[PDB]
DNA sequence: GCTTGTCACGCGATGCCCGAT
DNA sequence: CATCGGGCATCGCGTGACAAG
């Protein structure tokens, strides 16, 4: 229609429901604060509710008390320069069933799995982090844990260091501050090799064993396999070193992520390198049956 | 002098008293409409409502002062440890609390999101996905949510769980409290490197491929230094396995000829990622038989690794194999 | 030079309060 | 014990000034 009534009307409406979007608040905090009155006494009662109750909008547990309801974790404020832990959460103690004795006066390196302690290193060397690990719990218990975290500036501003604190003489220069949380029929490809360690995992593995690459790398494929089968895949394993280029077929059963046995069958050949005809790896084709 | 006029002075101061009250710098405060405080004030006291019934540190044989200070700031280091940010939204969809860090993220103002409905930032082939998360209860799932910084969306991987939101006094002509989902967002992640600089780098390797040298761009690039770059196998170790076979056909080409060719491959960088490359390997000799190789690469992006890819010459067994890979001593 | 939105204001229709019936 | 008219306060409506983008 006429161009100036359409945006009149259409002002008409926006200031119409900008009153009802501000009646609507007041009844909110009539529902909101203590104690049918009208929007004047509804507004004076509620400046008085928050002066009662009263710069950030959570305060600082609060805060943490939501972030922790959300996705659990704990947090650590470790040195990168030793990886010293200069601060841990109550929040461990659900989280590793430890308590924050065992990590105080200690280095995340004694925390952790021995065979990641390197892996450690690599994440602490000289913004953001995002790794996974195993860290401690009648004998030991190791979990997965996911960390992630930021790298920053010690001391940290607004912290008061006194002169008798421990932290007095440390001096660290960079901080990890990080949190921690716990936790088909197809085939896929892979390289090992010749002892038999997973060295590249096709993507497809999920779809097959249903474990994540990052899970099978690094490990030898023995470890997944029936106790019984074991000897015949190192067999077959060595004997494909002997007949490079050639093709060894081989079936045995794979321990799925959730640990049921799948039958498999795993077809291995070298790679020849074109120059000196030495074994660079066996590339495996393992198939679900 | 005027009766309505008085009666909205009123209100208006009583709108002042209450945004004055409101826990935010005042820079944020002054630039606030009344529509905006009253919506503000009521987050507020909703939140402390809820905090009175669901909350509520360092413990006592532990106790140094500075870990004291650090425990009274514990829940910022968490906020900035999440490389992302809380959302808590209720079952009508609102928005019940963000943290400051979705400014740092979407661009969007912690003080314009409270008690807004949240599919106003949520892209509306998500909204669906969204609002069936919203209702055997924790949750982890992807969205994609508006970025003012591209200014554009980013796709957000949200982890967290669905708990009663107490304390919030719903009526009827009471009610009980309703599951709120309360999350953590964080951005997607991926799994190739992609130099931003031409970034042309040189290394030399031994007659059966194993690096023996390598420039600064190279180290820039791949993360290796020489030592570690040397003492990991010869170069068919760094090689992703969908292109193995490739380099092997250019490698027996150089060795037949003296060049390889212009040849595209992934090789593995010191983090275990995956960066694409278009290279050229040349046979230096000494008193006329060959001696070393000097391969010469060009780093490229994805974009054009994938359609260098899909243009291929040749094709071999596991030409389209896409996985992970580790490097050892 | 247009769009969206905030704020104030004029204006009556009821609302509350309360001497006076 | 109400009922009833005063005058001011609440309250919702539409429009104009003005400004950020
Ligand atoms: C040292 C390592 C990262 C490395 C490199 O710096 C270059 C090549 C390139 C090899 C090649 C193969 C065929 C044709 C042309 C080049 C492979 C590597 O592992």
């Amino acid at each position: 229609m006429d161009k100036e009534r359409l945006a009149r009307e259409n002002h008409s409406e926006i200031e119409r429901r900008r009153r009802n979007k501000m009646t609507a608040y007041i009844t909110e905090l009539s529902d909101m604060v203590p104690t049918k009155p009208d929007k004047l006494t509804i507004l004076r009662m509620a400046v008085s509710h928050m002066k009662s109750l009263r710069p950030s909008f959570l305060t600082d547990q609060e805060l943490k008390h939501l972030i922790l309801e959300a996705a659990d974790g704990f947090l650590f404020i470790v040195s990168c320069e030793t990886g010293r832990v200069v601060y841990v959460s109550d929040s461990v103690t659900p989280v590793l069933n430890q308590p924050q004795s065992e990590w105080f006066g200690s280095t995340l390196y004694d925390q952790v799995h021995p065979d990641d302690v390197d892996k450690l290193r690599e994440q602490l060397s000289t913004s953001r982090r995002s790794f996974i690990c195993r860290m401690r719990c009648g004998e030991p218990h190791f979990v997965v844990v996911h960390c992630t975290g930021y790298i920053k500036a010690w001391p940290p501003a607004g912290v008061s260091l006194p002169d008798d604190d421990p932290e007095a003489g440390q001096g660290s220069k960079f901080c990890l501050v990080a949190i921690g949380r716990l936790q088909q029929p197809t085939e896929f490809i892979s390289r090992h090799n010749i002892e038999g360690i997973f060295t590249f995992v096709d993507h497809r593995c999920v779809a097959t064993v249903g474990y994540q690459p990052q899970e099978l790398l690094g490990k030898n494929i023995v470890e997944f396999c029936h106790p019984e089968d074991q000897q015949l895949l190192r067999d077959s394993f060595q004997q494909v070193v002997k007949l490079k280029g050639q093709v060894l077929s081989v079936m045995f059963r794979f321990r799925s992520k959730n640990q049921e046995w799948l039958w498999m069958r795993t077809s291995s050949f070298t790679f020849q390198n074109p120059y000196s005809d030495e074994i660079e790896y066996i590339i495996c084709t393992n198939t679900n049956v | 002098s005027n009766p309505s006029k008085r009666h909205r002075d009123r209100l208006n101061t009583e709108l002042d008293r209450l945004a004055s009250l409101l826990p935010f710098p005042q820079d944020v405060i002054n630039k606030l409409d009344k529509l905006s405080v009253l919506r503000l004030s009521v987050s507020y006291l909703r939140a402390k409502s809820f905090f009175d019934v669901s909350l509520k540190g360092v413990q006592d044989n532990c106790r140094t002062k500075f870990r004291e200070g650090l425990n009274l700031q514990e829940g910022e280091f968490l906020l900035q440890a999440l490389n992302g940010f809380v959302l808590v939204v209720t079952t009508d969809a609102l928005v019940f609390y963000a943290s400051s860090t979705i400014q740092d993220y979407l661009g969007f103002q912690q003080s314009d999101v409270i008690h807004q409905s949240v599919y106003e930032l949520i892209h509306t082939e998500d909204r669906a996905e969204f609002q069936r998360q919203l209702h055997f209860m924790e949750r982890c799932f992807v969205c994609r949510l508006r970025c003012l910084l591209d200014n554009g969306f980013l796709a957000m991987n949200f982890q967290g769980r669905l708990k009663y939101l107490h304390g919030q006094n719903k009526k009827g002509k009471i009610l009980p409290p309703q599951l709120a989902l309360f999350a953590i967002a964080t951005p997607l992640q991926p799994p190739s490197i992609l130099e931003i600089r031409n970034f042309i780098f040189r290394t030399k390797h031994k007659l059966d491929f194993t690096p023996t040298g390598c420039d600064a761009k190279g180290k820039i690039v791949l993360g290796y230094t020489e030592a570690e770059l040397c003492m990991r196998g010869t170069g068919y170790q760094f090689i992703h396995a969908a292109d193995m076979l490739y380099c092997a056909e250019y490698h027996v080409r150089m060795i037949k000829t003296g060049e390889s060719g212009m040849i595209v491959f992934r090789l593995l960088t010191k983090d275990n990622r995956w960066t694409w490359v278009q290279s050229n390997a040349r046979l230096v000799y000494k008193n006329g038989r060959p001696d070393y190789i000097i391969a010469t690469q060009r780093p490229l992006t994805d974009e054009e690794g994938k359609e260098h890819l899909r243009k291929r010459t040749l094709k071999l067994p596991f030409m389209f194999a896409t996985g992970e890979a580790v490097l050892y001593e």
